[PDB]
């Protein structure tokens, strides 16, 4: 039973900065690379990034470098993720998932995705 | 009498990287076990199926001293079931060992001012390791559903770290030299008796 | 039972002496390892001397080494910690501590009382 | 070298209730032990190897943990139960910070 | 980047019938690829990696097929659950980048 849960909604003012909590249970947290992704109407799925808790070693798309940040840590047992220079673009639905290489390849679970509209 | 050599792997120069132990085969000898068991310099000394003090009397024909170098804390995983980084990926004693795990503290010889970075071990790996064996593979270690391809960017991690030995780390981080000991018994005459 | 009581501690001056005395009853001294462990006025803990149950290895932290010296003595069953160059820094309360095992591996059984070491004036 | 970090520096519990203590270390530690001091009295050990409660503390308190992360949790706090309480293991060389507990 | 364009947009099959849908990788992706279904107002689920596995929980009329520039995720018998949003990824470098998707409605 591995279960990665999350906030339901977030309301933000347009120009600020917002952080979301991924927190999951049911495996070794520091052992299974964290994904972001980014859903909406317009383009379909995007990947944000990934984090590796264990280390720290953070890959970002090309796209959303420098717009958005990924951190976690080990004791806290969640992957954060903070928005940097919100428009009314970035409306959209982000799901937090893990990659689980070891026994299986691509995003196996996924969270429920907290929809945020900039507003 | 010829006595084995005890002053060159025990009180030796430099001592070997614990990914990479070093394995040398005691033979034809006239041991002398008790001068180990009363030196009252080593701070561990846990034999672990024979009597320490009736080693002076027994015949072996083969023996194997497995010496590196570890954290003052990471001793502990040095015991048959223990597990950790180092008894998972690193040096594995069998759950049938009949030895003795011996230790000191090393601060003085294996510490310098910014810090002695030639002590690596290894911090990732597929499975743990099976009993004596070690693995120099200096390859990448691949964490992640894309393929590695020999760059180590993201999820492709170097699979070995340096210690970082200062002489101002804790009398738990500071460098213990282990010496393990493990005896056997091949059919055939037995050489190291004492 | 088990007790452990210190003396010694003082006023002295800056950059001078002292020697704060352990006398430990209601145990084999010579089969455990010991320790001083000093208590700032901030109330924070810090780990000062060690030496092992024989008298082979002492481990002082990188702060005072060079300056404090821990010392055993097994027939009068006592344990010395002479201090030397006091910094204003170690004003602070110093407690003899026993730990458990044969070696500094081991938890710390037994706080001595302690005695205080103001340096100044 | 290892830092021990003690999160919050004061917490307050009313009666009865349970209460949860933290204790997080910079790097990999194997064990861990749990000393309660008083105002005017030298600390007392309560807990070592992380899980092995004193011969003398309440059969009340408990802990656990592995790694970076060690946890000393009071089940029913009492009043006497009102100390300071450091988190301290063999490779640091300084006791963690300590979180003064006082009854709500 | 690489992008992987899924040929169609829309489908359109009653339930009792086969439908594939492909998906067409621009370099040389090789056989790593993920296919994830989704119905609105839940997390993309994960059906098939390494284009001809199947994940533990999941029937067997959802064939993974193609390698090296296309894949194909071939719905065998559509069924009560066979109606909803697929999506092809692959991952064989950074960045992962999801195919568009297809919708499947009875005909
Ligand atoms: C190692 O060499 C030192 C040199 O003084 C000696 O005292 C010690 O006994 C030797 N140890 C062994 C095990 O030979």
């Amino acid at each position: 039973q591995v279960q990665l849960q999350q906030p339901g909604a977030e309301l933000v003012k347009p120009g600020a900065s917002v952080k979301m909590s991924c927190k999951a249970s049911g495996y070794t947290f520091t052992s299974y690379s964290m994904h972001w992704v980014k859903q909406t109407p317009g383009q379909g799925l995007e990947w944000i990034g990934a984090i590796y808790p264990g280390i720290g070693d953070t890959s970002y798309n090309q796209k959303f470098k420098g717009k958005a940040t990924l951190t976690a840590d080990k004791s806290s047992s969640t992957a954060y993720m903070q928005l940097s220079s919100l428009t009314s673009e970035d409306s959209a639905v982000y799901y937090c998932t893990r990659d689980g290489y070891p026994d299986y390849y691509a995003l196996d679970y996924w969270g429920q995705g907290t929809s945020v509209t900039v507003s | 009498t010829n006595l084995c050599p005890f002053g060159e792997v025990f009180n030796a120069t430099r001592f070997a990287s614990v990914y990479a132990w070093n394995r040398k085969r005691i033979s034809n000898c006239v041991a002398d076990y008790s001068v180990l068991y009363n030196s009252a310099s080593f701070s561990t000394f846990k034999c672990y199926g024979v009597s320490p003090t009736k080693l002076n009397d027994l015949c072996f024909t083969n023996v194997y001293a497995d010496s590196f170098v570890i954290r003052g804390d990471e001793v502990r995983q040095i015991a048959p079931g223990q597990t950790g980084k180092i008894a998972d990926y690193n040096y594995k004693l069998p759950d049938d060992f009949t030895g003795c795990v011996i230790a000191w503290n090393s601060n003085n010889l294996d510490s310098k001012v910014g810090g002695n970075y030639n002590y690596l071990y290894r911090l990732f790996r597929k499975s743990n390791l099976k009993p004596f064996e070690r693995d120099i593979s200096t390859e990448i270690y691949q964490a992640g559903s894309t393929p590695c391809n020999g760059v180590e960017g993201f999820n492709c991690y170097f699979p070995l770290q340096s210690y970082g030995f200062q002489p101002t780390n804790g009398v738990g981080y500071q460098p213990y030299r282990v010496v393990v000991l493990s005896f056997e018994l091949l059919h055939a005459p037995a050489t190291v008796c004492g | 039972e088990v007790m452990l009581v210190e003396s010694g501690g003082g006023v002295v001056k800056p950059g001078g002496s002292l020697k704060l005395s352990c006398a430990a009853s209601g145990f084999s001294f010579s089969t455990y390892a010991m320790s001083w462990i000093r208590q700032t006025p901030e109330k924070s803990l810090e780990w000062v001397a060690a030496i092992s149950s024989g008298g082979t290895n002492t481990y002082y932290p990188g702060s005072v080494k060079g300056r404090f010296t821990i010392s055993r003595d097994k027939a009068m069953n006592t344990l010395y910690l002479q201090l030397s160059s006091l910094r204003s820094e170690d004003t602070a309360m110093y407690y003899c501590v026993r730990h458990s095992g044969n070696y500094v591996d081991s938890v710390m059984d037994y706080w001595g009382q302690g005695t205080s070491v103001t340096v100044s004036s | 070298q290892i830092v021990l970090t003690q999160s919050p520096a004061i917490m307050s519990a009313s009666l009865g209730e349970e209460i949860t203590l933290t204790c997080s270390v910079s790097s990999s530690v194997s064990d861990m032990h749990w000393y309660q001091q008083k105002s005017g009295t030298s600390p007392k050990v309560f807990i070592y190897s992380t899980s092995n409660l004193a011969s003398g503390v309440p059969s009340r308190f408990s802990g656990s943990g592995s790694g970076t992360f060690y946890s000393l949790t009071i089940s029913s706090v009492e009043a006497e139960d009102a100390a300071y309480y450091y988190c301290h293991q063999w490779s640091s060389w300084t006791f963690g910070g300590g979180t003064k507990l006082e009854i709500k | 980047d690489i992008v992987m364009t899924q040929s169609q947009k829309f489908m359109s099959t009653s339930v009792g019938d086969r439908v594939s849908v492909t998906c067409k990788a621009s370099q040389n992706v090789g056989t790593n690829v993920a296919w994830y279904q989704q119905k609105p107002g839940q997390p993309p689920k994960a059906l098939i990696y390494s284009a001809s596995y199947r994940y533990s929980g999941v029937p067997d009329r959802f064939t993974g097929s193609g390698s090296g520039t296309d894949f194909t995720l071939t719905i065998s018998n559509v069924q009560s659950e066979d109606l909803a949003e697929y999506f092809c990824q692959q991952y064989n470098s950074y960045p992962w980048t999801f195919g568009g998707g297809t919708k499947l409605e009875i005909k």
